[PDB]
């Protein structure tokens, strides 16, 4: 706010207000919100699966 | 051939050849014949049922 | 010998029909359900808990989102704020690990985590439009100099290597990508083993006499 | 077909099984604080149950 940090580097999603007050540079990295899940384990019933 | 993987078809072919060879060996060399027929029939039963179920 | 043969044949037909029907039902119910939940479409599911970091970027995005797929997710998260929402990213990862719970988080953090440990997966991805970059509160020219540095940095190959070595970490075991619907070796090999056992027992009892 | 039909449905109906199915009926008190929660707070499966 008081311009005591000339360069601002951090994980910062380019939001509407942030672009409104900071003319942000071109995006270093393109990304978005993703969903997370546990890997589905393979329920092996053994060799005698029939 | 999608329901059965190629290695399974390898195994099926080699099992058919092995059962044929062992039957020929037994004939060259009837309870044993009955047991061989029963186990081969069970193998065919399981393989055909699995193939039919997966393809269904 | 006619009656016994006929009844044995009828019994064989009934048994094979029942076995095939039951196996077909089992495989059909297995394949009908997707191995994962509906990718990025946890609506109409309401069984797997899902949420994001409390008052985070994902939480804020889902607050101001009117898409039919995401407004239902926001309503579910708000109705269960004390349960699905978590304070920190590590808390969310632990909650996902310990119980059936999906988490919504920035893509870079998800790939970083799923590369750190391979007991976790990233289902969809890039369902939101955002990016990371440096900034300057004033309309200075040196930020534009930084932008031209960005473009000249991507014009040659240096970003990918440093980005990957910062995310590679430890090795991850190989996993399938496009495996078909064929039976696995472990799925069927039992009949092969039992056939071999029966054959060797038959050979032994044949050579015994 | 018979086994697939009788196995496709979840043996124990849950907070999602009832919404997708129609054979089993469900209901509650007429606006007895139950469907008042159903009409608002639009959750996909809960919206289906409310409808
Ligand atoms: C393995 O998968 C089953 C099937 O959904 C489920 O119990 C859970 O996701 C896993 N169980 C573990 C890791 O004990």
């Amino acid at each position: 706010i008081d311009h005591k940090a000339d360069l601002a580097v951090a994980p910062l999603a380019i939001t509407y207000v942030r672009e409104k007050v900071i003319d942000f540079s071109k995006p270093f990295m393109t990304l978005g919100i993703s969903i997370l899940y546990r890997k589905p384990n393979g329920t092996n019933p053994g060799v005698f699966s029939f | 051939l999608n329901p059965l993987s190629p290695d399974i078809w390898m195994y099926i072919l080699l099992a058919y050849l092995g059962v044929s060879c062992v039957l020929f060996v037994i004939a060259r060399f009837a309870l044993s014949t009955r047991i061989v027929g029963g186990i081969w029939w069970f193998f065919t039963l399981i393989i055909i049922s699995s193939y039919t179920a997966n393809l269904a | 010998t006619r009656i016994v043969g006929g009844i044995w044949w009828f019994f064989t037909l009934i048994i094979i029909s029942s076995y095939t029907a039951n196996l077909a039902a089992f495989l059909t119910v297995e394949r009908m359900e997707s191995p994962i939940d509906s990718a990025d479409d946890l609506a109409k599911q309401t069984k797997i808990e899902y949420g994001a970091v409390e008052d985070g970027a994902t939480m804020t995005f889902f607050k101001k989102s009117k898409i039919s797929t995401y407004d239902k997710m926001w309503a579910f998260m708000s109705s269960r704020r004390q349960s699905v929402l978590v304070k920190s990213n590590e808390e969310g990862i632990q909650r996902v690990l310990t119980s059936d719970y999906a988490f919504l988080m920035e893509s870079t953090t998800i790939e970083f985590v799923t590369q750190r440990n391979c007991n976790l997966t990233q289902i969809g991805g890039l369902i939101d439009s955002k990016g990371y970059g440096v900034g300057t509160p004033m309309g200075s020219p040196y930020r534009d100099k930084i932008t031209i540095a960005i473009l000249q940095l991507q014009e040659e190959g240096k970003l990918h290597m440093m980005k990957e070595k910062w995310w590679r970490g430890n090795g991850c075991p190989e996993e399938e990508s496009k495996e078909a619907s064929a039976l696995g070796v472990q799925n069927i090999g039992g009949i092969f083993i039992v056939l071999a056992a029966g054959l060797v027992l038959s050979v032994f009892v044949a050579v015994g006499e």
